[PDB]
């Protein structure tokens, strides 16, 4: 279709448009990829096509990519436009709008179940979001949670908050599937306190902020390759989750700690977190 | 399985039009598609391509022909472009544009193939991870009661049948699940004729595979007969 723009969703730059035949609103995201001797980059062709493949499953917790077009082409660049069904609000807006005391515990558990159902589906289809945040966790008018802005890492590669980054990516040790689970723990805690759990301006300041709650990991727990040494951080002890996260039942804090585990090999998966007694 | 019901849904969205030669194409005829299809199979066999590249490339060609009129002089360019996108989707080392132009005796140049790539990928709305009969043959084989030794021979013959079917216009009308079931039935029937005490999946395999696809056994039987008549030529 030739979607006519209506407004600007926000910021790279996403616009809102009305589908000329259906009349439904859509979100347009434009990415720039290099135009090589072999034409479209192989990663761009494979990655976007695989995203299109996910639509057959019709998962309720993921955003739907309904149209893709290579609108522009120059000798050095190809512009690809991605058309997604529009979602009225993002988690951050949803959390901010709610009046005091806060979101009900049942509401939090239902949002967490939907978030984890969507995250497991991506995990099952060999996709790791790698940038899970409240802004990219969209919420529909009905309260359905749909994950967005994932699987485009190769094209997006060829400034941002470190609040949800897993300790391995901050330490530059091992990128992995469990990094999203660490972000889920950050989002989970943020639902109770209505504020980001860890706010760090630097990659080392973020780690220091993490160790203030989770404590300082032992030498055995430390990864084989580390950008920053353990001796660079002061000896901090583990702080109870309840002190920094309010109105959370002990089983919820136990689940939170299973997500906020330093070692990604010991960290709870999305499927295991769905089976937790709290959920 | 729930993945099988998503595969059957996905192939309905990647479906070519059975009337594109009459309704869309003004110069391209089936004989031309057969020649370009035969050429694509020869390039895949010579280049030692992944077996799925050729049916995927044909799937892209039928879908593009269903949406865009193409001059008969540009049909080879379209076949080479379909193989190029299919190679990127299914291979660790994709065929280069110049390796495909070599097989046209350098009548087409890489630049032309890269321009076609944008046209093809856009007309298909980047639905490139399309289901191929090979995806269905694997699902049918796990369900079938055969020893791993027999499944490898069934896999070989069925894939040869899928390649033969792709050259003909019957690849356009029958969805990949149908081409796969017809090819598995044609393969097991042939193997059972050669060894009556082996390949015992033959027995009412048309009805069996029609329950998996939820299709009419008569249509699968007609498909199987079409595939076997093609083998004779
Ligand atoms: C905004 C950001 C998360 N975003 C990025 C980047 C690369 C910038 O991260 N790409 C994005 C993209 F492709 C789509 C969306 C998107 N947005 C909406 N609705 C918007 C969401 C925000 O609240 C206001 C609503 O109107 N609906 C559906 C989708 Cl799919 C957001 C994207």
């Amino acid at each position: 279709s030739r979607y006519e723009p209506v407004a600007e969703i926000g910021v790279g730059t996403v616009y809102k448009a009305r589908d000329p035949h259906s009349g439904h609103f859509v979100a347009l995201k434009s990415v720039r990829v290099p135009n090589g001797e072999e034409g479209l980059p192989i990663s761009t062709v494979r990655e976007v096509a695989l995203l299109r493949r996910l639509e057959a499953f019709e998962h309720p917790n993921v955003v739907r990519l309904m149209d893709v077009c290579a609108t522009s082409r120059t000798d050095r660049e190809i512009k690809v436009t991605l058309v997604f069904e529009h979602v009225d609000q993002d988690l951050r807006t949803y959390l901010d709008k709610a009046p005091p005391p806060g979101l009900p515990a049942e509401t939090i558990k239902d949002l967490m179940r939907q978030f984890l159902r969507g995250l497991d589906f991506l995990h099952a289809n060999c996709i790791v979001h790698r940038d899970l945040k409240p802004e990219n966790i969209l919420v529909t008018s009905g309260g359905t949670v749909k994950l967005a802005d994932f699987g485009l890492a190769r094209i997006y590669s060829y400034v941002v908050t470190l609040w949800y980054r897993a300790p391995e990516v901050l330490l530059q040790s091992t990128y992995a599937t469990p990094v999203d689970m660490w972000s889920v723990g950050c989002i989970f805690a943020e639902m109770f306190r209505r504020k980001p759990l860890f706010c760090g301006n630097s990659e080392a300041d973020q780690l220091g902020k993490i160790f203030d709650l989770i404590g300082l990991p032992p030498e055995d727990d430390w990864p084989r390759d580390v950008s920053l040494p353990r001796g660079a951080f002061p000896p901090r002890g583990p702080r109870p989750v309840q002190s920094v996260v309010p109105e959370m039942e002990e089983s919820g804090a136990q689940l939170l700690l299973e997500m906020l585990t330093f070692n990604p090999h010991k960290r709870i998966s999305a499927f295991r977190a769905l089976q937790h007694s709290y959920l | 399985d729930r993945v099988l019901r998503a595969m059957l849904k996905a192939e309905e969205t990647c479906a070519p039009s059975v009337s594109y030669f009459k309704c869309v194409q003004k110069e391209v005829l089936p004989s031309m598609r057969k020649i370009v299809a035969t050429w694509m199979l020869e390039v895949c066999e010579e280049q030692k391509c992944e077996e799925e590249v050729f049916p995927l490339a044909m799937n892209y060609l039928d879908r593009f022909l269903s949406l865009e009129p193409v001059k008969k002089s540009r049909l080879q360019l379209l076949g080479a472009t379909c193989m190029f996108v299919a190679s990127k989707m299914k291979e660790t080392i994709p065929l280069t544009a110049e390796k495909l132009c070599i097989y046209t005796d350098n009548s087409i140049r890489p630049e032309e193939l890269l321009q076609m790539e944008l046209l093809l990928v856009n007309k298909l709305k980047w639905n490139l991870a399309a289901m191929t009969p090979h995806d269905f043959i694997e699902h049918f084989l796990s369900k079938m009661p055969e020893a791993e030794e027999n499944k490898q021979i069934i896999r070989k013959h069925a894939q040869t049948f899928v390649a033969l079917c792709a050259t003909d216009v019957k690849f356009i009308s029958n969805p990949p699940s149908m081409v796969a079931a017809g090819s598995v039935v044609a393969a097991v029937q042939g193997l059972n004729l050669r060894s009556p005490n082996n390949f015992l999946s033959y027995y009412r395999l048309t009805r069996f595979l029609s329950r998996v696809i939820k299709c009419d056994p008569d249509c699968l039987r007609a498909c199987q007969e079409q595939i076997e008549a093609l083998l004779e030529s």
